[PDB]
């Protein structure tokens, strides 16, 4: 049918609606898999590998890595993400969330016969805007010890549960605060994270010290 | 060689204890959970592949349980109870598996602590029978007089369908038709609605468009073209023989030797033909009905008196005519009298439907038989439909038969389980764990009622047991729709006493047939 | 060569055209001759063939030697035709006929 | 991150062995490749010098010819677009009998040009009203060049001379003789009535003699031998019987019931004199020739031979049938002497061999008779057969001129002119249509251009010659394949002309498979079934 | 899963699992059936495993002869079955409707709104569209020019403008042919007869009957101008005792005279046929014409022959009411008491040969209440879409005779209907607006797919026709040339009112039980 | 109409051995059964006895 396959016969090929229509499932197959992670309230997730490995996980790069997935657009957005969680180190499932819900709703104009390129443009006057209120909106505050515990209990809380992100919150912010210096990049290399194997999960702490 | 040697035949398994009792409460309770969303007005449907190739999506219960196949035996045990129950009353399949599941689980739980299972049982049996005596308490009597009491009653019993939005007129078809099929001769009264009152399917046309006939509809035309297609006040005779010259038993060989022996035999076969068709027409009928073959002569032959004929007809449409019509059937028309010569019908048209010819012998006075002209979407909307109509002819005939009432939504369960509950406080033996245990297992129903309503569950529970401990509040069940407690004395929901009977008893027997079971023992044939 | 997703004719269609297939055409015709050659003039020879089910059949006429050979080239089946041709309108001269076909397309 | 996964919806839903096809590129473009193919497939046979082709079926029977539409029916085509353009050429064959080459090669040509159309910008809609709007202009302009009317069907002379065209192209040798031999049979046929049966002319192929010895014979002929003695008729009264030649029976049951002696002595006896007086009651009449569609009894033969009848047995209804037209005679039902007004009539009834083939001859001697028998001779069975095919396509020809006797000029003359102006008539014509309009004009090249190819000359060179001949106003010069350079002569006066009837049908036919292959968008094939073909075929 | 751990070889889809199955099914079929509606749409060839070429556009037989093994289709399917079996048209329509009322109800679905309160919604609003659609339909007397319209508006869209105009011509007068006054149409009065000559362009109408066979005995004349018609359903060929009697005899005589005597029977109903026609006609002018039910032996064949009568055998059975409403003559079982009475009469009976087949026409009828469209065409294909479409024509002027009402056509009355739902949307409580507004999108769709497939874009074209409606009031389509708003009823695009209504009762109860479908088994086995 | 196709989206990405098991019934009764299971296999060889 298609040139590709005239010219390889044993090829596959998904041509005009065909690939959007493709894309569009495996993202909107991604972001219902990952609605259930957002927000503390989101549920938890256990994973077993090949060999038997119990995970239990609730981020949206750690959960998209050890999910059995074999899709083409999966993968990109895996890549996407992966490239969100190494360099600011959260908003991994807002991620695939956003991208699912961008997809979906550009198709759901498509399908009126628009082309995709009047929705690209849309999208790019969008982010500009949007882009400008972000920084209209943000709140530039002096970063106290309270902020630093708001800002890691907004993160922890959505990871663990109440009292393990209480603890957490305050070994957190007490680490950064002894390796920070004034007026300097934090180097997150000098904050080893050990694991030992006989106590509760709230009896994790900070030493001022080496392990 | 030396074949290896043993006592029981190979591929003969064999399982015993515990084992064997847990994995017939969990077939029951999987069977249970198969079909324990399909129950209330709020009810969503499934849809069924039949292996044939047809697709079946219906809510019923029994409908769901017949279409798919197990293998453990328990689960074949709740598929035959369910079949039982649809055959018994016509509904509450999907009420009794529920029922059952839930008494089966709150057994395991004893049989895991040491309780031998028949003392389990014979809690079981007394608890069954308190039931029966407090559903026959608090039922209220019915004029079956009132057509209003009998609507609502249909009413209640569809408003779990997919009909529930033509329910007016599903109610009035249903009551027509029991009322009309209703019949007593030699003293014996008698409502036969699986043979008397057909459901016929034609798709196309809107559901509006259905009713109930006074009389017979049957995909059938005339023989030939020239005979009358409508005719007034007809005079009908039906026949169960051939019109034709069939060879007799005997076995018979003619010997001709003369040269005009040939053509006076064929004669002879028109003579014959002629002699029956005038044993036919001295009667004066105006149609004839016919199960079997009609030769041409003898189509030519009637048709010079001005008589319509049906050729072929199955017997059980034959039946229905002749009940409506009034009509009797005879074999050797030269025994036909005035008495089985039908007059009472109305009206008989010939009018085409889509591409096809239907013969109606509607209008009849006073008739014994009807037809109920079902249109609809498509096959399986009409299939869904009828099975509806069968549902509320079935409500109707116990009804009629059975004029008590119980209220419904929960109530009766909430009820009885609250009477179960206060007369266990006498029990002093170990019975009496078991006897609570089952008196509010039958909880199982109002609390399907409010999950299927989306609302929540322990809240509202509790409230109606509250509820249920006052006084007079043995009619206050729940909402299917809204989620709330409610009087049902307001509300109108009432099912027949028979059914939920039927119901009780067949969620006991189970739960005891199924507890009375160790040592599973298979592979060995037939 | 293409794939051409849906072909034209039947899968397996073999095809042959231009010079070469007329030159094969004449090599089988110098072929179908040489089986026969020798049986023409006083002293030619006997020829031997045998069936499928073992009889035997010793012949010089040109006609039944070409019958039993189960020839089923197109081309090649035309000098068996002609030979039987000869063989019925005239009944001499079956090698004859193949002799000269043969020549004159070579 | 390693499979490309069908795309949800109707792609998902179709059946493991469907295949769909869909748009302009996968389908269209597909389809006119395909036709395409055949087109040039069979385009090497058109025109007289065109060469035959080996053709080998599925049951290894062999056939070699130049007619299209046998090289077509034999060919086992498996694209359903070129399945449409040959069930176009085949009901071209059976509403006229000749021009299934024209219509191939034409279809194939509106094909190509409406598919580089497509390319160029052109919808598919505009083509087909270009091409529908170009057809019906050209069957506007076709009987305008009308040269010459047969003007007569009686004649010998002037009826070979309008076949030879059309057995021209098939037997370019030897066309001369074939015209006379069909103008002869089809002028024994055709009487005052002006109807014609194409079906009243037989063809006898017996192997032998070469073609050149074959001839026309006001009869039939049977190859068969007598089933009696008598073996030669001078005056043959033929008596044509549809019932056995034997004593009738019941239908019911027969069962000879004996009860006495005297009745088992004499029921042979009785049964051979009412036999005997049955024969000599029918030969009594003055028959001479008997004929028979069923069995012949022995007791009956013997009498036949003892009365001096030639027997004849025509297993084959058709065949009966045929020899009652032939002679006038009628079947009778039963075994009952003949009256003289159903009494057939022959001038002399014989048994002969011919090559080695004994044959039973019923011949006339008067130019006339409802059947005439052209026996063929010829050294090969596939020669003969092709023909066979030769006096087909003549017989059809003098049917057409019987329905119509308007001719055009041949040698690609007609074509040239009709696209000259039709090409005129698109420059004058405002909007999108033109460029279809004058794709269709242009497509009349390819008839020419296959002439010009298949006789060895460069078709560039003899086309330009042509459009110069018509353009300075001589519209009845065509190609001429009688030269090693590219020429033109006068086609009128050359005697090479075409039916009028066949250009319109032939136009019209491919004009109409053109536009509904164009019409196709998508294509939905199931999964191939190889069954034992349908029972309706059987 | 629960079916699953029951049987292990089961195949579940529970849930949003269900709804997602079935809303890719809906659509994929609402995709593929897109570009048939309207006349701009595209032909689509079939091929079926035996190779046979199936070109066509009606939705019903597209359905059919799709390689789909889907449950959702199935259902679709049916319901189109039901829709073509009762009506005739709209299958495509009811695809199309079907599809897109799945995928409005599907957009609020995904926003954790449940499909009951969608179901209510579309409930109310069928009920509303119903009001609307009894409030807008056009009541006229159906005279020659308004079924000519419905005749165009159909065919057109089934086949090529030329072929649809012959064929409205056709279709119209024969359907004024069988129709009598105030009585149903019988439309097995006309039979629809296919030769595979002519050009498609030849089809026409002949006010009589069209015969598949000929007669069977060579001397029997071949036209007849004036003829008396004896429909007839007696045997005329030797038949057997039923008694198993069989024959004694003792010589070749007695042989003979019982060979003689066993075809008196037969002999005597010939000869009253023969006594018959020369009772009736003493001259050559006047003529005689059999047609048998039952099959005639060759020796009656001869005997009647001989007499000049013309005898057809094993005619269709129908062909005998056909022949009885046209010739006006009556169908006999017997012929105990025959009578000129009895006998039909044709003004022209001839005799037509095409290949190995035979045909003969009946015509120049008194008045004929039974006649037949004559396909004629090239191809097989060709008379296979001539008789889908003259069959949709009948359907469609049938249709519009029965009820002396007809709607505008174009979408037209879809877009007022939308715009009449989204008005009443306030008066329904609940939130069962927004099942009430798919509705209405839905709805929609009739002119988007036409806008689409007469090339222009959906968003501008319906725009412009909405913004026409609202501000005018008037009932405006599409205009399929210029893509502006159009008054449908003015140019003459009408569309039946029971196809309409059948076609929203259809596709609501449909939608409505597909939505509340939350699992599909596969547990037979 | 006689095979059920996997549902569009993570139920079709899923890989070709892999099993998914979401929401309660078919997670967190199936975890607590065969917790169940195992305290039963232990559970005779508690105490003395
Ligand atoms: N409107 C309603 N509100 C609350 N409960 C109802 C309502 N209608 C029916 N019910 C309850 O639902 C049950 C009927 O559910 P149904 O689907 O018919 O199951 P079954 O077929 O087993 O009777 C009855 O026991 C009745 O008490
Ligand atoms: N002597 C001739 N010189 C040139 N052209 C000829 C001559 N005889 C026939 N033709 C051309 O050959 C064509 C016939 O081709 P033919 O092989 O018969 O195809 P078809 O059988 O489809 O008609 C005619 O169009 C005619 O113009
Ligand atoms: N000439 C026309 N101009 C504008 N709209 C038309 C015209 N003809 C038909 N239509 C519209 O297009 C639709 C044709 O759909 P159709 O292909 O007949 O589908 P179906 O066969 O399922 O009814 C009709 O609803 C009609 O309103
Ligand atoms: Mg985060
Ligand atoms: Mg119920
Ligand atoms: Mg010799
Ligand atoms: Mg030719
Ligand atoms: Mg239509």
């Amino acid at each position: 049918m298609a040139a590709v396959k005239t010219l390889n016969p044993k090829a596959e090929v998904a041509r005009a609606q065909a690939a959007l229509a493709v894309n569009i499932s495996a993202a909107r197959g991604l972001q219902d898999v990952l609605r259930t992670n957002l927000g503390p309230k989101g549920t938890m997730k256990m994973l077993v590998s090949g060999a038997g490995d119990i995970k239990l996980t609730k981020d949206g790069n750690v959960l998209l890595h050890e999910m059995q997935i074999q899709h083409p657009t999966a993968s990109l957005i895996a890549k996407v993400a992966t490239a969100q969680d190494d360099i600011t180190g959260d908003g991994t499932t807002s991620n695939v969330l956003i991208i699912g819900e961008l997809l979906k709703q550009a198709d759901l104009y498509i399908s009126e016969g628009l082309h995709p390129r009047i929705i690209t443009e849309g999208f790019e006057a969008a982010k500009e805007k949007a882009l400008q209120f972000l920084e209209e909106v943000k709140v530039s505050r002096e970063m106290d010890r309270e902020t630093l515990i708001d800002v890691a209990r907004t993160s922890l809380r959505t990871k663990v549960h109440a009292e393990l992100a209480d603890v957490l919150t305050e070994a957190v912010v007490d680490s950064i605060l002894a390796i920070k210096k004034q007026d300097e990049p934090i180097d997150l290399f000098m904050i080893e994270i050990m694991e030992m194997k006989h106590k509760s999960e709230t009896d994790t702490s900070l030493i001022r010290g080496l392990v | 060689g030396h074949r290896p040697v043993l006592v029981l035949s190979q591929n003969t398994k064999r399982e015993s204890g515990r084992k064997v009792q847990s994995g017939n409460i969990n077939a029951a309770k999987t069977i249970a959970d198969i079909i324990r969303t399909c129950l209330g007005p709020k009810s969503m449907m499934k849809m069924l592949l039949d292996p044939m190739g047809g697709i079946v999506m219906t809510n019923d219960g029994n409908a769901i349980l017949r279409e798919i196949q197990v293998q453990h035996p328990a689960a074949k045990s709740m598929i035959e109870i369910s079949r039982t129950q649809d055959e018994e009353v016509g509904d509450g399949t999907t009420s009794v598996i529920i029922l059952a599941g839930e008494m089966l689980s709150v057994a395991e739980h004893f049989l895991e602590q040491q309780m031998h299972p028949t003392v389990v049982i014979s809690a079981y049996r007394k608890a069954l029978d308190d039931m029966i005596s407090t559903l026959k308490k608090i039922s209220i009597p019915v004029d079956i007089s009132d057509s209003d009491m009998m609507l609502n009653i249909i009413n209640s019993s569809i408003t779990t369908k997919a009909i529930s939005r033509w329910s007016s007129l599903a109610c009035n078809i249903a009551l027509d038709a029991v009322k009309m099929v209703q019949f007593e001769e030699n003293g014996r009264k008698e409502i036969d609605i699986k043979k008397y009152a057909r459901v016929e399917k034609i798709p196309g046309g809107i559901i509006e468009d259905s009713c109930v006939l006074r009389g017979v509809m049957i995909n059938k035309d005339v023989t030939h073209p020239r005979m009358r297609r409508y005719i007034k006040n007809p005079r009908i005779v039906l026949l169960d023989s051939s019109l034709e010259y069939k060879k007799g038993e005997s076995q018979t060989d003619i010997e001709i030797t003369r040269e005009e022996d040939f053509t006076r035999i064929l004669q002879m076969e028109e003579e014959y033909i002629q002699q029956l068709c005038e044993d036919i027409i001295q009667l004066k009928p105006d149609v004839v009905i016919t199960e079997k073959g009609i030769s041409d002569l003898a189509q030519h032959y009637l048709m010079r008196a001005n008589i319509t004929a049906i050729r072929r007809v199955r017997k059980t449409d034959n039946n229905r005519i002749a009940r409506a019509c009034g009509a009797r059937i005879v074999s050797r028309p030269e025994e036909l009298r005035e008495d089985d010569v039908g007059t009472g019908a109305g009206l008989l048209e010939i009018k085409k439907i889509g591409d096809e010819y239907f013969t109606f012998i509607t209008d009849c006075k006073d008739p014994k038989a009807c037809t109920i002209l079902l249109r609809g979407a498509s096959k399986e909307i009409l299939s869904e439909v009828e099975r509806n109509l069968q549902d509320a002819m079935q409500v109707c005939r116990n009804v009629l038969l059975d004029p008590q009432l119980v209220p419904g939504g929960g109530a009766s369960e909430m009820a009885v389980a609250h009477a179960l509950t206060e007369k266990s406080k006498a029990m002093t033996g170990v019975e009496q764990w078991p006897y609570r245990a089952v008196a509010q297992a039958l909880e199982v129903i109002p609390r399907t009622l409010i999950q299927n309503c989306g609302a929540s569950t322990i809240r509202l529970l509790t409230s109606l047991r509250a509820k249920h401990t006052q006084e007079n509040c043995e009619t206050w069940g729940v909402n299917g729709e809204t989620g709330t407690l409610v009087d049902m004395k307001e509300l109108g929901i009432w099912e027949p006493l028979a059914v939920k009977l039927q119901t009780y008893k067949t969620a006991v027997e189970t739960a005891v047939l199924l507890l009375r079971i160790d040592d599973i023992v298979s592979g060995h044939k037939k | 060569m293409m794939p051409t997703p849906v072909i034209l004719l039947k899968e397996g269609t073999d095809s042959s055209q231009g010079i070469p297939q007329l030159v094969s055409n004449i090599s089988a015709c110098q072929v179908i001759a040489e089986a026969v050659r020798t049986t023409l003039g006083p002293r030619g020879m006997d020829k031997l063939i045998v069936d499928g089910r073992g009889k035997a059949t010793i012949s010089n006429d040109g006609a039944t030697i070409l019958k039993l050979l189960d020839v089923v080239h197109p081309a090649a089946k035309t000098l068996v035709d002609i030979a039987k041709s000869q063989d019925a309108e005239v009944g001499d001269g079956t090698t004859s006929v193949t002799l000269l076909a043969a020549e004159f397309l070579k | 991150a390693l499979h490309v996964p069908k795309a949800p919806g109707f792609a998902q839903m179709l059946k493991e062995g469907a295949k769909h096809f869909s748009g302009l590129e996968e389908a269209v473009y597909r389809n006119i490749q395909a036709c395409k193919e055949l087109a040039q497939t069979t385009r090497t046979a058109y025109g007289p010098n065109g060469m035959n082709k080996m053709v080998i079926n599925h049951l290894e029977k062999l056939f070699v010819t130049n007619d299209a539409a046998t090289i077509l029916r034999e060919l086992e085509v498996q694209h359903p677009a070129a399945k449409m353009i040959v069930m176009a050429s085949h009901m071209q064959e059976q509403e006229v009998g000749d021009g299934t080459n024209f219509v191939l090669v034409f279809a194939g040509a509106l094909l190509e040009l409406a598919e580089e159309l497509l390319r160029i910008g052109l919808s598919v809609s505009e083509v087909i009203e270009g091409y529908e709007i170009a057809c019906r202009k050209a069957h506007e302009i076709l009987p305008n060049l009308v040269c010459c009317s047969a003007k007569n069907l009686r004649d010998i002379d002037e009826v070979s001379s309008l076949l030879r065209t059309s057995i021209m192209s098939k037997q370019y040798g030897n066309e001369v003789f074939l015209a006379k031999l069909i103008a002869q049979a089809c002028v024994s046929i055709f009487p005052d009535s002006g109807h014609f049966n194409v079906d009243n002319i037989r063809v006898c192929k017996i192997l032998g003699s070469g073609i050149s010895s074959s001839s026309v014979l006001h009869g039939m002929v049977f190859k068969k031998e007598t089933e009696g003695d008598v073996t030669s008729v001078k005056d043959a009264k033929i008596a044509v019987y549809s019932c056995p030649f034997d004593g009738m029976i019941t239908e019911t049951k027969g069962t000879v019931l004996i009860k006495t002696a005297e009745e088992l002595m004499n029921f042979s006896k009785g049964e051979e004199n009412l036999m005997d007086a049955q024969v000599k009651a029918i030969a009594d009449t003055g028959a001479n020739v008997v004929v028979t569609g069923g069995k012949v009894a022995d007791m009956a033969l013997h009498y036949a031979n003892k009365y001096n009848i030639m027997l004849v047995r025509l297993n084959s209804k058709w065949d009966l049938r045929r020899l009652c037209k032939t002679v006038g005679a009628t079947a009778l039902p039963r075994l009952t002497p003949p009256v003289l007004e159903e009494m057939g009539h022959c001038d002399s009834v014989y048994l002969s061999e011919v090559g080695d083939t004994q044959v039973v001859v019923f011949k006339h001697e008067k130019e006339d008779g409802a059947i005439s028998t052209i026996v063929l001779r010829g050294s090969t069975d596939n020669l003969m057969d092709d023909i066979e095919r030769a006096v087909d396509d003549g017989v059809n020809t003098f049917k057409v001129l019987t329905r119509d006797k308007r001719l055009v000029p041949g040698g690609g003359a007609t074509e040239i002119e009709l696209a000259k102006q039709i090409t005129s008539y698109g420059e004058t014509c405002p909007g999108l249509e033109q460029y279809a309009i004058k794709k269709f004009a242009e497509a009349f090249e390819a008839i020419p251009r296959a002439l010009a190819e298949n006789s060895g000359v460069k078709a560039n060179e003899v086309i330009s010659k042509l459009y110069a001949v018509h353009q300075e106003g001589n519209k009845n010069v065509g190609l001429d394949i009688e030269a090693e350079v590219p020429a033109v002569k006068d086609m009128l006066e050359a005697g090479i002309l075409d039916t009028y009837l066949g250009k319109y049908w032939a136009i019209k036919l491919a004009t109409n498979a053109a536009v509904t292959v164009l019409r196709v968008d998508q294509i939905i094939m199931a999964k191939p079934a190889g069954g034992p073909k349908p029972p309706s075929g059987k | 899963a629960a079916v699953k751990t029951l049987n292990p070889k089961a195949e579940v889809a529970r849930a949003q699992a269900a709804l997602a199955v079935n809303i890719s099914a809906a659509r994929g079929l609402q995709d593929v059936l897109r570009t048939n509606l309207g006349p701009k749409g595209t032909m689509k060839m079939l091929v079926s495993g035996a190779g046979d070429i199936k070109l066509t556009k009606d939705g019903n037989v597209l359905l059919h002869e799709m390689q789909i093994q889907h449950p959702t289709a199935s259902l679709i399917a049916k319901v189109a079955t039901a829709q073509d079996d009762i009506t005739g048209d709209g299958t495509t329509s009811n695809v199309l409707i079907i599809g897109e009322l799945l995928k409005q109800a599907d957009l609020y679905i995904s926003e954790g709104l449940h499909p009951r309160i969608i179901t209510e919604g579309f409930e109310a609003a069928k009920e509303k569209a119903l009001q609307f659609l009894e409030e807008v339909k056009v009541s006229r007397e159906m005279d020659r020019e308004t079924l000519i319209d419905v005749a165009r508006t159909s065919l057109r869209t089934k086949v090529h403008a030329e072929l649809a105009d012959v064929l409205t011509e056709a279709v119209v007068d024969s359907i004024l042919a069988i129709k009598k006054q105030d009585e149903p149409i019988d439309l097995f009065m006309i039979e629809i007869m296919e030769m595979k000559h002519k050009s498609e362009t030849d089809t026409s109408l002949i006010r009589g009957l069209v015969l598949d066979h000929g007669a069977r005995h060579p001397d029997m004349k071949k036209r007849v101008e004036d003829a008396y018609i004896l429909t007839c359903n007696v045997s005329l060929e030797y038949e057997k005792t039923e008694v198993n009697s069989g024959f004694f005899y003792k010589s070749a005589e007695e042989r003979e005279k019982l060979v003689k005597a066993e075809r008196k029977f037969i002999e005597d109903r010939v000869k009253k046929i023969i006594e018959l026609k020369r009772k009736v006609c003493g001259d050559s002018d006047k003529g005689f014409v059999v047609i048998n039910q039952k099959g005639i032996d060759p020796f009656s064949l001869d005997a009647l022959s001989k007499e000049g009568i013309v005898a057809l055998r094993r005619a269709k059975r129908r062909n005998m009411e056909r022949l009885t409403l046209a010739c006006g003559g009556v169908a006999l079982n017997s012929f105990d008491d025959l009578s000129p009475d009895c006998l039909g009469h044709a003004g022209l009976v001839y005799e037509y040969t095409l290949g190995e087949e035979k045909f003969t026409f009946i015509e120049k009828c008194n008045n004929p209440r039974s006649v037949t469209l004559l396909i004629k065409g090239p191809n097989k294909h060709t008379l296979t879409q001539i008789k889908d479409a003259v069959r949709d024509g009948l359907r469609a002027v049938k249709n519009a005779i029965d009820d002396g009402c007809v709607v505008p056509g174009a979408g037209a009355v879809e877009v007022a209907m939308a715009e009449a739902l989204i008005k009443h949307k306030p008066s329904v409580k609940g939130r069962a607006q927004l099942g009430v507004q798919a509705f209405a999108d839905a709805l929609l769709i009739i002119p988007k797919v036409l806008a689409q497939n007469s090339g222009f874009d959906l968003q501008e074209t319906l725009v412009k026709i909405q913004a026409e409606h609202s501000e005018s009031g008037q009932l405006v389509g599409v205009d399929l040339n210029t893509g502006e708003p159009m008054v449908a009823a003015e140019v003459g695009v009408w569309d039946n009112y029971c196809v309409k209504k059948q076609l929203l009762h259809s596709c609501t109860v449909i939608a409505t039980n597909i939505l509340l479908v939350d699992e599909i088994m596969r547990a037979g086995m």
